């Protein structure tokens, strides 16, 4: 609310909110806020009438309703803005799919149902989840998304940088019956997003979180990759890059495994380090531990690719479902690698 | 009538076994075994029947019609098979023992949990007082053992203590005084608490890495590395063959099942991973 | 907010008037807009003693009372025997809520003794003798909410839903 | 079964990395880590234990410059060559042995306080050597991998 | 009176149609029904009681010529009783108690009600603690290459019980009880086995609450269809309405009849009951009499173990 | 014939005493035999007052009270407020039926009238915090039932079912 | 009030007057489980005197006395100056612990004053010479325990265990 204003008006609204703060008063704090509103009407030369009695009371009553109910009161402009941004993000994702040799079955606004090669699925997931939040570097036709908005030749249309987004991936044999393939895709993307909890901190406190993940499945293997690790998934221009940050790590690691700098034994050798590292309790200890686990399959001479130290302590939970999952994000990273390869 | 008689039999692994399941688990193995509901190694009845039918078709090519009748027909499969196999359930797995006591030397031991024995008794109770073949002694033994659930029990032994699979200390206790052995291989059986027994078991399984080498420059091809999981040699499974009353079912039970010791189960047979000895509980 | 009360609607007509109100508050419990009885109060676990009406409470939740939050004050001569309740008013199981209650209410509820003097056994009963439907419509239903015969030239829909929209569990003990 | 051993190493170890400073008998600890392990199971537990206590300075210095670890804080263990950098290891093994009830404190503390009971302390370790070797294996490989990574 | 069906291994009650390698360039798959349809239990019991000189037409004729009014199936684990519960696309196992407040829960206002039912299907659901789908991939092998045939691969999501599970039916006649005691049967698809133990019991029948739990697919007589699918809110509070097929008849080797039905676990409003009786012709009433003998229209109420047919 | 008693079970240790002497009566219907807390019962439409320990009803099957049926007379100094009724034992809605039905039931129920003063925010809560729950063994499960810890070396599973088999919506105010 | 008493076991037989509760109940700390005399607590840093057999407080750690613990009180003519002390029964250093104890023990050391007259000269003594040990079977065990001579007519058990265990650091002076 206080940020929604542009101009000296923000002072009035935040001091009203302070009058709403801690059940402070009505009919009483309507002076401090008013000794500025009347100041403002006297700050001009042609004002006609003021019923500040009614007006500041209604202005406080608005925010009081907002907070008591607990939701921004929706007006038609809200709906048409969300829907327009939905369609524009859809236009972005249409050429994001086409950027990765994909075939759209249904891409409409919020959702998506495409078919891509098993090779560029991770790239597409990353770039799509970022473009949904208006954060990208490509021109996608006539549309050049810019850090939370959608620039279209000087037109800055909004985006959905607050809305999370889940992702299901089914690595399927071309002879697999599409009935069960589509049903498994839908049932993962439904069950899992409601049923999984992964560690997140907002306000500096390790809490849980449910949506905005990426589930993978390969004929029995499953993995989940959290996409935000922040509950106001972005609130600054800073956190725009944090989106899908775990995915570029998996992409880099797959970039090392292919070129023959790491051996796929990496994907079968993390279990022994996992006991040590999840009971481990210091940062740089676990840092060196993963560095040397990789440095038994080697990544490089004079190692250069470490895991970015935000990935540890992240524990993924599940509400006791047949979907078995490792309780930690790095084991899920390596299962995502197993699932991607298993389809190549 | 309608599964009149039944034949329970032990599946004794002569080599390692690998009945595969694709990549059907969340472990680090890439070619796991076929898993029970409890994550234990099982042999599906489809696999057991398919392997046994294939073997019998090869080594009894004149009895092809009897075998077709009991186990099914390739085409014209509009004639229900009058024989069926239950899922083979792990009955006992060999474990490496570092024993501290008993003055008797043992280097490997058979190991079970109470979940396994519970399912074995489930199979066994559902036959005896229902069908007519009578082997109640085995069921009485399994019930006597199941009495003591919740503590590592040794069977036919004087062990009292041991290291199992080089990694687990356990303290054992004899059953009452003595009991006929459920297996006939003169090796102690241990029934373990369902929690330490499964750690011991999942450390008794063989999980190997395997490699495809570049045929010319003798190096591993990129990505030519995977893992597989074999059930160890000497492992024992348990299944039952249920026969519906018919004439050629008697031919099955008489001419055929009385000359079946060894068959080949599972896959990876060029590695030698399928040889099996079937012991019927009829001796 | 307001206060509402406790009434069973059996084939019995003995519930004519002890709610002394005819207008009440700006909110109205049960409304009727030419579709039948609306905003029915359902009470679970209270057997009835229809003659000598004093609902002895049971324990079995497989009996119910198809009551109404009858508008007003319990005659201000009772409740030394009744029970009474000031609910957060989300707990009342009101059928087909037409309006919207702001979950603020107090309810006085008649009550009785456990009746440990004969083996309890209740029976289900529905509203028989549609003529007695009409006459209970007269005595009790008319003089509480008088919009009937005011705008309602449609009785075939408002007197024949109470046919089976109200069924109870009578003890007869 | 063994999943708190990784938790036990932190507050058992308490320092065999930092206050072991000067990088000679600090890095040397890894030789302990690898070799002793291969020594403990190829050759047995009691041979390696006799070797370790051989290098112990068990006067009171290498009897209290370690039993102080039971109570207070990080013990900078400079002393001399790996005899105090070695009695911390005796401390490590005995710390696992006390925190896992294979041998109690009231004996251990009493066994290392008369030089009459050191002998039967070792004579009792000798009988517990199979069980001990089996049990510490993961707890040791823990600090061996700690050494590979960090030390 | 009560017949406990004890599966000896994972089971397969196939939910869909074709399961066979028809097309060459494609695998086949199948998914098991959590609760076996009553036609399955009926045909099993009949198989146990078969006669060689009756019927041969309209299987339920000579099937019901051997049965009693079988009452729909639920889940008993260890004396505990679980009961299905169905929503839009959802299916949850719950116990006796959690059904009490369900009539009032669905009439709670928007957010309270959705939170309630949503907790009923993701916190109170005991399905995935007792039953999970065990995916079994199988193949066929051509004996010339000792390899797989062309795309002759199939999945089959079986039914794996993490603990002891029985299937519970109630049967009226007792001469049937002591002739199917301790029978090992071929209960379900793809040749799985279960055991039958019978124990005489006692549960009351005549109850009429406002609502009901359907312990079996309520069959709709295809002449009430449009008279049912215009006003769905009048008869079911929550659940699923689905086209089903009555199964597959063995003596004649044909696929049985496709009927609309209200899947088990759906909660029906008492308006349903007479709505059926008043919208069916005597000639169809005679058919649906048998359809109920096998166990298709079975209702329990959310208060007690209230066994109830619909027509009868 | 005997008479039973439906003692409440809140987060509170107000359940240390309900009956004068240890056991008293001849037979009990609720059982603790090796695999479950058998024949427990759940009363609906009510609520528990954790402080001021008695019942404080709130009428809807959404609300419920879980109590055990023991054979004892209530403290000999009350039952001015404790319900004492009698049902045919098939309106006795018992969870986890195992034993014998008596068909002539008599119950005492710890309860106080609502006495409506506060907005009854009635909030449910688990039976957990094992420090709270473990000391309850031999004063709620062996003060009236000496039968346990006599043959039972199976206490922690009939503890597993304690962890869930009690649930309610308390008063909190 | 859990209570116990310490009774040292040398070849010196001066421990047959401080016994009151021979059995007195159903339990001791020390007993016979046909695999040794178990639960033999030992206190460390105390020497015994043969003159007026008791314990004297020494500072040397390994001046230790072995002793039996049984449920007894020294017939309350003693304990005036005996070490009377309540323990947490976890900080007790018992040898051959088999059954651990109830975290509180009113125990009695047979205590002697430091006796600063003589300078202590302690020597470890181990028992032999069965002429002194025959009197133990009746003098200590039969004096106290329950199963005495009912479980041990294979008296070699309590012969070689009494021998190989019960040493002490007396002053020998
Ligand atoms: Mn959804």
């Amino acid at each position: 609310l206080v940020n929604a204003g542009s101009g000296s008006i923000v002072d009035y609204v935040k001091t009203v909110l302070k009058c709403i703060r801690e059940n402070l008063n009505k009919c009483s704090c309507a002076e401090k806020i008013y000794s500025n509103e009347v100041a403002k009407v006297m700050f001009r030369v042609n004002v006609e009438k003021a019923n500040v009695e009614e007006e500041v009371k209604n202005s406080l009553e608005y925010f009081e309703t907002i907070l008591n109910e607990g939701r921004i009161i929706v007006t038609p402009a809200w709906h048409v803005s969300i829907s327009s941004a939905l369609n524009r993000g859809l236009l972005v994702e249409l050429e994001l799919v086409n950027k990765h040799k994909g075939f759209v079955i249904y891409a409409g606004g919020d959702d998506l149902l495409a078919m891509l090669p098993v090779d560029e699925v991770l790239d597409f997931i990353k770039e799509s989840r970022r473009a949904f939040a208006g954060f990208g570097t490509e021109k996608l036709g006539n549309m050049c998304l810019e850090n939370g908005f959608v620039r279209i030749n000087n037109a800055y249309y909004p985006s959905l940088p607050i809305v999370g987004r889940s992702y299901s991936v089914i690595i399927a044999h071309y002879a697999d019956p599409l009935f069960f393939v589509i049903n498994d895709s839908y049932n993962l993307l439904e069950e899992g997003k409601e049923i999984i909890r992964y560690r997140v901190m907002y306000n500096g406190e390790y809490k849980d979180a449910k949506k905005d993940v990426a589930i993978f499945r390969y004929q029995g293997l499953t993995s989940v990759i959290p996409l935000s690790l922040k509950r106001p998934i972005v609130s600054s221009v800073s956190d725009f890059n944090e989106i899908a940050s775990i995915i570029d790590v998996i992409l880099e690691l797959k970039k090392r495994i292919d070129e023959g700098r790491i051996s796929v034994s990496l994907l079968y050798d993390y279990e022994k380090y996992k006991h040590l590292i999840v009971a481990s309790d210091e940062k740089y200890l676990t840092e060196f531990l993963v560095k040397d686990w990789i440095k038994r399959n080697s990544l490089r001479k004079h190692v250069e690719f470490t895991i970015d130290e935000k990935l540890y302590g992240v524990r993924l939970t599940i509400e006791n479902y047949p979907i078995k999952i490792p309780n930690d994000l790095i084991s899920n990273i390596v299962y995502t690698l197993r699932i991607i390869y298993g389809g190549e | 009538p309608y599964y009149a008689f039944a034949e329970p039999f032990f599946i004794h692994a002569i080599t390692h076994l690998h009945v595969g399941s694709g990549s059907s688990v969340e472990e680090e193995i890439a070619l796991p075994f076929q898993r029970d509901e409890l994550g234990y190694p099982t042999i599906y009845a489809s696999s057991l029947k398919g392997a046994i039918k294939s073997f019998l078709l090869k080594e009894f090519p004149d009895k092809r019609d009897v075998i077709y009748k009991v186990l099914g027909e390739d085409e014209n499969p509009e004639e229900a098979s009058l024989g069926t196999f239950l899922d083979a359930i792990l009955f006992a797995i060999p474990s490496r023992i570092i024993e501290i006591d008993s003055a008797k030397p043992y280097v490997w031991v058979y190991v079970t949990t109470y979940e396994l024995l519970k399912k074995v008794k489930l199979y066994l109770d559902s036959i005896s007082q229902l069908s007519n073949a009578s082997f109640s002694n085995l069921k009485n033994k399994i019930d006597t053992i199941l009495a003591k659930e919740g503590k590592n029990i040794t069977l036919d032994s004087d062990l009292k203590s041991a290291i199992l699979n080089e990694d687990f200390y356990v303290e054992l206790e004899a059953l009452n005084n003595k009991i006929p052995s459920i297996i006939n291989a003169g090796v102690p059986l241990l029934v373990l608490e369902d929690s330490i027994g499964r750690e011991v078991i999942n450390r008794s399984l063989i999980r190997v890495r395997r490699i495809r080498i570049d045929r010319d420059k003798k190096v591993v091809e990129t990505g030519g590395l995977w893992s597989e999981e074999y059930v160890p040699m000497k492992t024992i499974f348990f299944s039952v063959l249920l026969g519906k009353e018919s004439k050629e079912s008697a031919i099955f039970a008489s001419c055929i099942l009385r000359n079946l010791r060894y068959v080949i189960l599972g896959g990876k047979e060029t590695i030698g991973k399928g040889i099996v000895e079937l012991r019927w509980v009829k001796d | 907010s307001t206060q509402r009360e406790y009434v069973f609607i059996p084939i019995t007509n003995s519930i004519t008037i002890d709610v002394k109100i005819t207008i009440g508050g700006s909110d109205h419990i049960t409304n009727i807009d030419e579709r039948g009885i609306h905003n029915v109060l359902v009470i679970t676990g209270y057997a009835v003693d229809e003659k000598n009406g004093r609902l002895v409470p049971t324990l079995d939740p497989c009996d119910y009372v198809k009551g109404i939050l009858v508008a007003g004050t319990p005659q201000q001569a009772q409740s030394n025997d009744f029970l009474t309740l000031k609910l957060p008013a989300n707990k009342l199981y009101l059928i087909r809520k037409k309006g919207n209650i702001s979950d603020d209410l107090k309810i006085y509820i008649p009550y009785s003794s456990p009746d440990a003097r004969n083996s309890m056994k209740t029976k289900p009963v529905s509203i028989s003798d549609d003529t007695i439907v009409n006459n209970i419509i007269k005595e009790v239903f008319d003089k509480i909410y008088n919009i009937t015969q005011k705008e309602k030239v449609k009785i075939e829909k408002v007197k024949e839903d109470i046919k089976e929209l109200f069924s109870y569990y009578a003890l007869e003990q | 079964l063994y999943e708190e051993d990784y938790k036990l190493a932190l507050e058992a170890f308490k320092k065999v990395f930092n206050a072991l400073t000067h990088y000679g008998a600090k890095q040397a600890f890894r030789s302990r880590a690898r070799d002793l392990v291969e020594e403990i199971y190829n050759s047995g537990f009691i041979p390696t234990f006799f070797y370790i206590i051989s290098k112990a300075e068990l006067n009171s210095d290498s009897l209290d410059s370690l039993i102080s670890l039971f109570s207070s804080d990080n013990a900078i263990l400079r002393g001399s060559d790996e005899n105090v950098s070695y009695s911390a290891y005796l401390f490590i093994i005995l710390y696992y042995l006390i925190k896992r009830g294979i041998i109690e404190q009231k004996f251990l503390i009493q066994a290392l306080r008369c030089e009459k009971t050191r002998l039967d302390l070792i004579d009792k370790l000798y009988n517990l050597a199979p069980i001990i070797s089996a049990k510490i294996r993961t707890y040791l490989l823990a600090i061996k991998r700690l050494s590979e990574a960090l030390i | 009176k009560r017949v406990l069906i004890k599966p000896l291994e994972p089971l397969m009650f196939r939910s869909q149609g074709e399961f066979e390698p028809l097309i060459t360039g494609s695998h086949t798959a199948a998914q098991s029904l959590i609760i076996p349809r009553p036609s399955t239990i009926a045909g099993m019991l009949g198989y146990i009681l078969f006669n060689k000189s009756s019927g041969t037409g309209d299987w339920l004729s000579d099937l019901t010529n051997l049965l009693a009014t079988i009452y729909g199936t639920f889940i008993e684990t260890n004396g505990e009783y679980l009961f299905p519960l169905r929503m839009g696309n959802h299916l949850a196992l719950v116990d006796q108690q959690h059904l009490i407040n369900l009539p009032t829960l669905l009439e709670k206002e928007y957010e309270r009600r959705e939170k309630g039912i949503y907790e009923l299907f993701y916190d109170k659901n005991k399905l995935f603690q007792i039953i999970n789908h065990q995916d079994r991939i199988g193949i066929s092998i051509d004996k010339s290459t000792r390899t797989v045939k062309e795309h002759y691969l199939y999945s089959a999501r079986y039914l794996a019980f993490k603990k002891e599970v029985n299937y519970v039916i109630f049967i009226d006649n007792d001469a049937i009880s002591d002739k199917i005691n301790g029978k090992i049967v071929n209960f379900g698809g793809e040749n799985r086995i279960a055991k039958l133990e019978v124990d005489d019991y006692k549960v009351d029948t005549s109850i009429e609450e406002e609502y009901y739990l359907a312990l079996s697919p309520i069959l709709i007589p295809d002449e009430a269809l449009d008279n049912f699918l215009d006003n769905i809110s009048d008869y079911v509070a929550m659940g699923k309405v689905d086209k089903i097929s009555l199964g597959f008849d063995i003596a004649n080797t044909k696929r049985k009849e496709m009927l609309t039905a209200i899947l088990e676990g759906s909660i029906v409003k008492r308006s349903i009951i007479d709505f059926i009786k008043n919208e069916i012709k005597n000639d169809l009433r005679y058919r649906f009499s048998k359809y109920e003998k096998i166990g298709y229209n079975t209702l329990m109420s959310l208060c007690k173990l209230a066994l109830r047919k619909i027509l009868s």
